[PDB]
């Protein structure tokens, strides 16, 4: 299938070259996916229009300037550099396209009287009503995010310790096995949080024979950064508060799209249909330029565990290159 | 940013400044005296050999140790400043090794130091033979030279042209970030400076085959291009309508050795007021300023005192 | 605050008054961190024309305090 | 929604005031964030007259922040 | 708020001190970044007196954040 | 609160606190950068004065800030 | 109000809670303005004593903002 | 338990008040040390290029306390 | 407010904490604005030993703000 | 900390904010701390790996603070 | 207030919080006066030994502010 | 308030919040003042590297106050 | 009674809220007073070494704005 | 508050509160006037020994401060 298969194919260029005992970077592409896709989840002024933003770079138009016959690589970018990412184009489109999905997603839970009391078809224009902006209906979505980066935690905690298992190095070894440790007293915390009245007693005692496994081989490992653990921690913290941001910001864009493509005007009569353009005009510009910042969350959440040591070439220079140049074409 | 500690390390070598007393007593003294003399101080400590050669590089050692590792030891806005002084210096050390590399001639034989610039930058540029790579090793810290480099070497490549246009083009950034930093010292000092380079550039490049407006800059008096073309072909006409200056009194002198004393003393006692605003970067300014007035005065004593030349001949110029 | 006249009472007013600062602070640095970045910036985007996009992104970098203080305040009014 | 206390309820006015604090704090900071951009804001038109439209893009950022609070606020406290 | 200010009421005692924050931060804003613009403007007119001009127009441009409180200003009057 | 009633109340009072706020932000915003402006007239006197001039002309420029703050106080704090 | 009786009033003592930031910080404002000025005026009176006038009109436009922080408070207080 | 002052009380009230300043405080500390990482990582990718990779990571490094702070008061204001 | 002793009544002891405000941050000015002048005066004093006036005048203009501050708030007390 | 109805009462809830002002505390004073020295630290690194361990053994003196006050607000308000 | 040490109201003990501002920010702005201006008594005692004075009569301008917030705060609260 | 305080409720609480204050203050104060050292630091150890440990000690000093502050407030909010 | 009370009252904590300002402000003040011109001062030793007796004067000075503080809150929080 | 034994009561409660501010203030003006001191130190002892002296006296000054405020805390708080 194209979506996988595609940028599959660059990365065996990857796989035919290990420079260490941890496995090639192979899995870190569908890593990126769900991220990436569901960067775009707004409504009919945002994600239901982004249709036209995917067809000028994997098609051609005229419209932007440098843009003329894209089939002949003609772009900002040079002629063959415009070449060299087509295949990213494709995956640009996907991403358009699964973002166009998560629109009809999006309204699932703000249109049809099937799911809530809104309208089925609106007087004036779908998604008139915003049902998202009930507090719990978020949250639950929030908390989706969350989880997938508990699970990247735990990939990037395994990839560590293998380094040191076919590398024959053991100061990585003792520090990803470890860490792992630390995870059990993640696991416990949150669903006390999770969940609310799931534990908080039976992770203050268990707490603390988590605790112990945390620290036990980092020990033999000796390490003289003992506070360092704090930002350990911390680093667990960026991978929630980034898919946090990705889904709590990704609703927000849309719930600005209330006062912008809905109703703003008049009482919310019929007339505001044609008199709500008078802000959708510069809501949508203002809009577009913030939701390109993000589309940085994914390659900054690539960078948390990538470029900081948890099974990866990349901490203080080293060879092989930066993700960044290699998703660049893929 | 911060220049809390990098100032209390400047006061701390203020400490070792030679005094007025010191040239005093060294006027009497012969060549091997002086240098017995110089090891009791802070030069002496990097002082070498009996050789006049061997003192030019123990003074070089002296402010690589104590001037050189400034803009290094601060970050931000400290380091911006810092540089700007030291900017000055790395434009005699880049003209220097952009001809060695024009002309063909080895790497050797040109005065470096580090700064902001460093001994491997300078080597680095030597070994990217091609104008492109040269460009882009100067890039590199992203340094004002650089960006006057990189508008100027597009017009033209011819050698003593890069260097007078490097020079203009340098200074009228330099002339408004220093003004801007926003210290009242610094901006007279800078004044005074400026209005002082105009004329003594004249004089040195004449009969050069440039261009006259090609080596005036931004923060000049009552001084135009018009003017410095004037001067360049050799007339001192121009002095007897400059005037508010406190340079006036150096007007109708024919005299070089005269003129030059009298531009020099002032701005000594202009940066030595710079302690009146020790925050920020008048305390290194004055610092730095010192300690060049001290090893040109050094170097001046001892080839008066090795040659046999006349107390006289230096005996005026260490007295302001 | 997603809910801030969508609910009523006191209760929901407190959680708005503690919040408030939270989200508030959190604009207040980032509009700053912004601000700083961007000062400096202004001579490598023209020098290097070929690396300007590595100092807007570096621009972008610290949003997201501001944007975590501003959804963590609407999850809690309204109630998680 | 609003303060009030002798034309609807306190329930009300409470969340108003808690909302308020966050915007009070942000108008400070985009203020301040302002001076630097400004100063900045010269060299790029200086050096590259040419080439305005990099310079506009970059100066609109942090004004953004507080426009966006203000609509923030307008759709909490236009329900009520 | 709505036209009374002499018989008025706290709820429009509230859009006051919403307003108050919009008009009084772009107007701090906008006066130093201009004057920031300004001050760097002497060494602008200096170097390049023939394009004085577009220093000029940087210059009028934080007052965008002016007009904008102005525009919530009049969406919000003869409410509540 | 009013220009001409010289007896209110409560409401009135919120009013007057928060129209305050505005010509408050205003006058800190006018003085600092008056201040930027005057610390680029002594290089005006200096280099070549000629552009003293042109210094004095900047300068009026953020004055309108603080009388544009006053206005919009003004007429809020005074409907009717 | 007045020293004497025969003036105050509840509506004029509230718009004195807001005006007070005004007078303090356009002081603060007038103060830090009038200082760099004096800055410029050490080189005013060392070039030249005959254009020590650049200096005086210079000095006296900062003193603007303070008198009228403090003019527009006893009218809107102090009116009777 | 929750930030509200209505449904345990004094008791509770306390607790909505005093919970807000220490979000407010890891806040403001943060988003002023990052200004200061920010203008100097410009020099940074400038001369290590080939190392952009370093100067990311350590903008994010002051990111981190801000987070935590974050994450025990959404916990800590919904306890019950 | 009253000069001396209580208050009485709410309103009046609000009105107090209101004046305090001005004649506090009017004092911060104050020595702040003097901070920049003083340092540079004694210069003044040092060069243009002739105009050693001139410094002292320039230093006296800060201090008469919080004075003109004082018959302010003298004025209010002792009456609404 | 900990989330349960034996673990986030009312009785228990002034334990919580009580420790809750160690973290805000400690945020604020370890951002500050760690970032300027992080900044210089973190180019130290890159330009020369030969003095690569020295500024991470600096780096890690200021978030001492952070650690000993999170410490011991988990410790307390990690029973009630 | 007056005549308090351990009596009056809530009414009193408000005119107590605001009168107290007056005199503390104007010793917290009579030292920064003294650190700028003192900084460079020290330059210049450093160059020329003789005015020794100069710096020690100049130093003690700043100190007056001080005693000027201490008038203002014993005046409003009492009425001598 | 905290587990081991000889008696615990909003009372205790309330004395735990303002006593948190003055460490919060320590810790704003310390923070700055060490991270103006810390920058400068760096140059010291990366030169100086046999004697990194003076840079070290420098930079406890300062972080002195906040702990000594932590254990005033652990005392007085908590005897056991 | 003179700033010295046991168990207290209510109204001797708003007192002291108010005076508490003074002892602070005036401690601030004095820290950054000490050490701008105690620096310069560090500098005036190196120098000249006799005139160690001039630096000792100038650091003593700023020690009368702690200590007039201090006993400002004693004097006022205790007048009849 | 109390430091005679415990340390509850709702007439103690406030006096906590205001008692703090004199610690805070004082701790955060230490911080900033130690921190330069402690720094430089280290450049002297390295530089050159015999004149150790001179910084560790300067350490001294600012500590008076911490204390002082300690101390005006101390003794209202349980008579000592």
């Amino acid at each position: 299938n194209p979506p996988w298969v595609k940028p599959f194919e660059l990365l065996v260029s990857f796989l035919n070259t290990p420079k260490y005992g941890t496995f090639d970077p192979t899995p870190v592409v569908p890593i990126f996916f769900p991220f990436w896709f569901g960067m775009i989840v707004g409504d009919i002024g945002y994600a239901l229009l982004f249709y036209l933003v995917g067809r000028w770079l994997s098609g051609y138009v005229k419209r932007n300037e440098p843009l003329v016959i894209d089939l002949f690589a003609l772009k900002l970018k040079p002629p063959v550099l415009a070449k060299l990412v087509y295949i990213l184009n494709w995956m640009v489109f996907w991403t358009v396209v699964w973002g166009l999905i998560y629109g009809e997603f999006f309204g699932t839970f703000l249109e049809h009287l099937g799911v809530f009391g809104t309208p089925e078809h609106p007087g004036l224009i779908p998604i008139l009503i915003h049902r998202i902006d009930t507090a719990k209906t978020a949250n639950l979505l929030i908390l989706l995010s969350v989880a997938f980066g508990v699970v990247m935690v735990f990939a990037g905690l395994i990839l560590r310790a293998y380094l040191g298992l076919k590398h024959r190095h053991m100061a990585h070894f003792w520090e990803g096995v470890g860490y792992l440790g630390g995870l059990l007293g993640i696991l416990a915390l949150a669903a006390s949080y999770l969940g609310n009245l799931q534990a908080g007693w039976l992770s203050a005692l268990m707490y603390l024979g988590f605790g112990v496994f945390l620290l036990s081989v980092v020990m033999s490992s000796i390490w003289l950064m003992i506070p360092e653990i704090f930002t350990q921690a911390g680093h667990i913290l960026s991978h929630i508060r980034i898919y946090a941001v990705g889904a709590a910001g990704g609703i927000l864009a849309g719930l600005l799209t209330d006062v912008g493509f809905a109703m703003a005007e008049r009482l919310g009569l019929i007339g505001v249909l044609l008199g709500i353009v008078v802000a959708g005009v510069l809501h949508l510009l203002i809009l577009l330029l913030t939701t390109l910042g993000h589309m940085l969350q994914p390659i900054r959440l690539i960078w948390v565990e990538f470029f900081t040591k948890f099974g990866f070439y990349e901490e203080n220079g080293r060879p092989y290159r930066p993700f960044k140049s290699v998703r660049e074409t893929q | 940013d911060d220049f809390a500690y990098l100032n209390a390390r400047v006061r701390v070598r203020r400490g070792t400044l030679l005094k007025e007393s010191f040239f005093q007593e060294a006027l009497d003294l012969s060549f091997a005296d002086f240098l017995r003399l110089l090891s009791e101080t802070v030069y002496g400590g990097e002082l070498a050999g009996q050789g006049l050669p061997d003192v030019d590089r123990a003074v070089l050692r002296t402010q690589a140790k104590l001037v050189g590792d400034l803009p290094r030891l601060v970050t931000g806005e400290a380091r911006e400043a810092v540089r700007l002084l030291l900017l000055r210096n790395d434009l005699h050390n880049l003209q220097a090794l952009l001809r060695a590399k024009a002309t063909g001639r080895p790497f050797e034989e040109v005065l470096l130091l580090p700064g902001t610039l460093r001994e491997e930058v300078w080597r680095q540029a030597y070994e990217a033979q091609d104008p492109a790579g040269m460009a882009q090793v100067l890039a590199v810290p992203g340094h004002p030279l650089a960006r006057a480099l990189r508008a100027v070497l597009r017009e033209t490549q011819d050698l003593a042209r890069v260097e007078a246009l490097l020079a203009k083009r340098f200074f009228e950034d330099v002339a408004k970030a220093a003004k801007g930093l926003d210290q009242p010292a610094l901006r007279d000092y800078l004044a005074l400076e400026v209005d002082a380079e105009n004329l003594r550039t004249a004089f040195k490049l004449q009969g050069s085959g440039l261009a006259p407006d090609a080596f005036f800059l931004k923060g000049g008096r009552f001084v135009d291009r018009v003017r410095f073309a004037r001067l360049m072909e050799g007339d001192y006409a121009v002095l007897d309508e400059l005037s508010g200056t406190p340079f006036s009194g150096l007007s109708g002198v024919r005299d070089l050795k005269a003129l030059e004393r009298g531009l020099r003393c002032v701005l000594l006692k202009e940066a030595k007021k710079g302690v009146q605003d020790p925050l920020g970067v008048g305390l290194v300014l004055a610092y730095v300023k010192e300690r060049e007035w001290e090893a040109v005065r050094l170097r001046l004593l001892a080839r008066r005192a090795y040659f046999g030349l006349p107390r006289a001949q230096v005996e005026e110029e260490v007295v302001c | 605050a997603e809910e801030a006249a969508a609910s009523g009472g006191l209760d929901r007013g407190l959680i708005a008054v503690g919040m408030g600062l939270a989200v508030g602070l959190a604009a207040l640095g980032t509009g700053v961190a912004q601000a700083r970045i961007g000062a400096a910036g202004v001579g490598a985007i023209a020098e290097d024309r070929s690396n300007f996009g590595t100092a807007l992104i570096f621009l972008l970098l610290p949003e997201t305090l501001v944007i975590f203080g501003l959804l963590i305040a609407f999850i809690l009014n309204g109630r998680l």
